[PDB]
């Protein structure tokens, strides 16, 4: 419940008042709706970065956030698009076994996918996600930032290199 | 057509490295039925001759020979061209196919030309084998020229196996050759990518032994094993971070030549102080560290000591108090090191810092440090360094390009 006042100023010597009142009401209503729809994303992001992150609920942030696929950002890292699903399983096992709390988990309970995203403890917004759905035959690597990116990038490429390091390491082991 | 069965035997049976079972019936399919027409006889004889020629070609025994594959293949094109002619009459198979195989014969002549030029390239490579060090970028360019010259001009359905098989090996060589460059140029990621691509393509090309393989098969496995061992030795410190002190040992105790295993076993042979391989990276500015970084990442430039780093320094770290004494000899007496053969000796006052030197490659060197001055370890370090240089060059495989 909010109370709003509308003034119209500019020596003593209305339809415009009604029109301005209506336009202001519409603008504030749409702004309130947008703010309500956008604050949920920020709150869920804060909760996830801090724990009680429901796997079926975290998908809402992915729908809201405009994550960028690895193929889009750089072509040199395009051959990874040809890696088999088992390679992704090996990668997930390796980083989950080795890496500390800086890697989170999100798995579909029954016959679904799993997410073992890794985000730097300080690099907010920007994060790395691992899509692995053997049932649908869909494996995707995308960079997820919690804000539209005009294209920050220094830290974004920092942990990106730190993450891609393990990907070659897993591929090196399979090449051994 | 009736001959479709014979063609689908000969082709798609030659592709599994099996030649005699179809070369025997190539003449049978034309001699059992004496009456024939068109090319249904000359084509079969040329097919048997081509099977024998390809068997000789994948024998690899025609190297140097101080008859050649070029001599055999010169008549191979004619044996198909003569059959694929405007034979209007006096034969007779069908006045809708008749020749039919004229396009296939032109495709096979183009494939014969490709085989001959690949054999010539391989013979030139074998000639380069005796060299101390052979560059790879120009050979890569020549092979890519061969690719462009012989790409997508000879494919018909029945030729799908051959077109693949041949191509597979060739691109594998490309993936090897670039890797040989990228390994020599320290290009970690491109070399790894090429290695994986070549391994994947080989795991398809060389899969006829279950469902003896020719000499080029074992030769390419030997080359790949040497390449991956070189990759493991060159790029070891970065990968050693994402593992423990034992998993790396298990991983590196499998790939031959086992450079890491030999180094670990020979460190205690003299209780030395440091073993470090230095990379001569001068002339380039893309160097930023041991790992991967985003392409457009602004970095600094090397200067002085950083010009010559100890990337694989062992067992603990490179020394920062004796490094000046060994950094300045990389260009003072390095004339004999440039021959990729000599070994350096040194001796200090009130200190036993004595460094050796081996130069397997112009951009690579081994500068093994010892803290003794007694008897130079009976010149065993020089022999070990020479063996290491030979293994890193690995010209033994290129000499074994000929069978035996």
């Amino acid at each position: 419940r909010l109370q709003f006042f509308v003034v119209l100023t500019s020596f003593p010597r209305f339809p415009p008042l009604a029109a301005e009142v209506g336009m202001a009401r519409a603008r504030l209503a749409q702004l309130v709706r947008l703010a309500g729809g956008h604050c949920r994303r920020d709150t869920l992001w804060k909760r996830l970065f801090l724990g009680r992150l429901a796997l079926a609920e975290l998908e809402e942030l992915l729908e809201a956030v405009h994550a960028k696929s690895i193929g889009d950002i750089d072509p040199q890292l395009d051959c990874f698009l040809s890696m088999t699903v088992s390679w992704y399983q090996s990668l997930i096992k390796v980083l989950l076994s080795r890496f500390p709390q800086s890697c989170r988990h999100f798995q579909s309970p029954d016959l679904g996918t799993q997410y073992l995203v890794v985000l730097n403890q300080k690099f907010t917004d920007c994060f790395v996600l691992v899509f692995l759905d053997s049932h649908l035959g869909k494996t995707s690597l995308t960079v997820v930032f919690r804000e539209p990116f005009p294209v920050q990038l220094v830290s974004t490429y920092h942990h990106l290199e730190s993450v891609i390091n393990t990907a070659c390491f897993t591929l090196w082991t399979r090449l051994l | 057509p009736v001959e479709q069965a014979v063609l689908e035997t000969f082709f798609s049976h030659l592709g599994i490295f099996s030649y005699d079972k179809a070369k025997d019936n190539v003449e049978k399919e034309r001699e059992a039925n004496k009456s024939a027409g068109g090319s249904w006889l000359s084509l079969l004889a040329a097919l048997a001759h081509l099977a024998a020629a390809e068997k000789v070609y994948h024998s690899l025994t025609y190297l140097g020979q101080k008859d050649s594959i070029r001599t055999i293949y010169t008549s191979l094109h004619n044996e198909l061209k003569k059959v694929v002619t405007g034979r209007g009459a006096l034969g007779g198979t069908a006045p809708h196919v008749e020749e039919l195989l004229s396009h296939l014969s032109e495709q096979l002549c183009f494939f014969v030309q490709a085989r001959m030029e690949i054999a010539d390239f391989y013979e030139k490579m074998y000639t380069l084998s005796t060299q101390k060090f052979i560059n790879a970028e120009e050979l890569v360019g020549l092979l890519d020229a061969i690719m462009k010259k012989y790409s997508s001009r000879f494919h018909h359905p029945i030729l799908s196996p051959l077109e693949s098989s041949f191509q597979l090996e060739v691109d594998v060589l490309c993936h090897l050759l670039k890797a040989q460059a990228q390994v020599s140029e320290w290009k970690f990621l491109p070399s790894l990518v090429n290695l994986h691509s070549a391994h994947t393509k080989l795991q398809t090309w060389g899969q006829i032994f279950e469902k003896q393989p020719p000499h080029l098969f074992l030769w390419l496995m030997k080359l790949k094993n040497m390449l991956l061992a070189k990759f493991s030795f060159y790029f070891h410190e970065a990968l050693s971070r994402q593992t423990t002190a034992s998993e790396m040992k298990t991983l590196t105790a499998k790939a031959n030549p086992d450079f890491f295993g030999k180094i670990s076993s020979f460190i205690r042979k003299y209780d030395a102080a440091n073993v470090s391989l230095i990379f001569d990276n001068r002339g380039s500015e893309s160097f930023q560290g041991h790992g991967y970084h985003h392409p457009h990442s602004y970095r600094e430039a090397p200067k002085g000591v950083d010009q010559y780093p100890a990337v694989v320094s062992l067992p603990s770290d490179r020394p920062v108090m004796h490094w000046p004494n060994v950094i300045m000899i990389m260009t003072d007496r390095t004339s004999d090191l440039n021959s990729l053969e000599k070994v350096v000796h040194f001796y200090d006052d009130k200190v036993q810092s004595t460094y050796f030197l081996t130069r397997p490659e112009p951009h690579f060197t081994i500068v093994i440090i010892f803290e003794s001055k007694k008897s130079e370890r009976d010149s065993h370090f020089i022999s070990f360094l020479n063996e290491v240089s030979l293994a890193l060059k690995n010209p033994k495989v290129f000499a074994s390009l000929k069978p035996g």
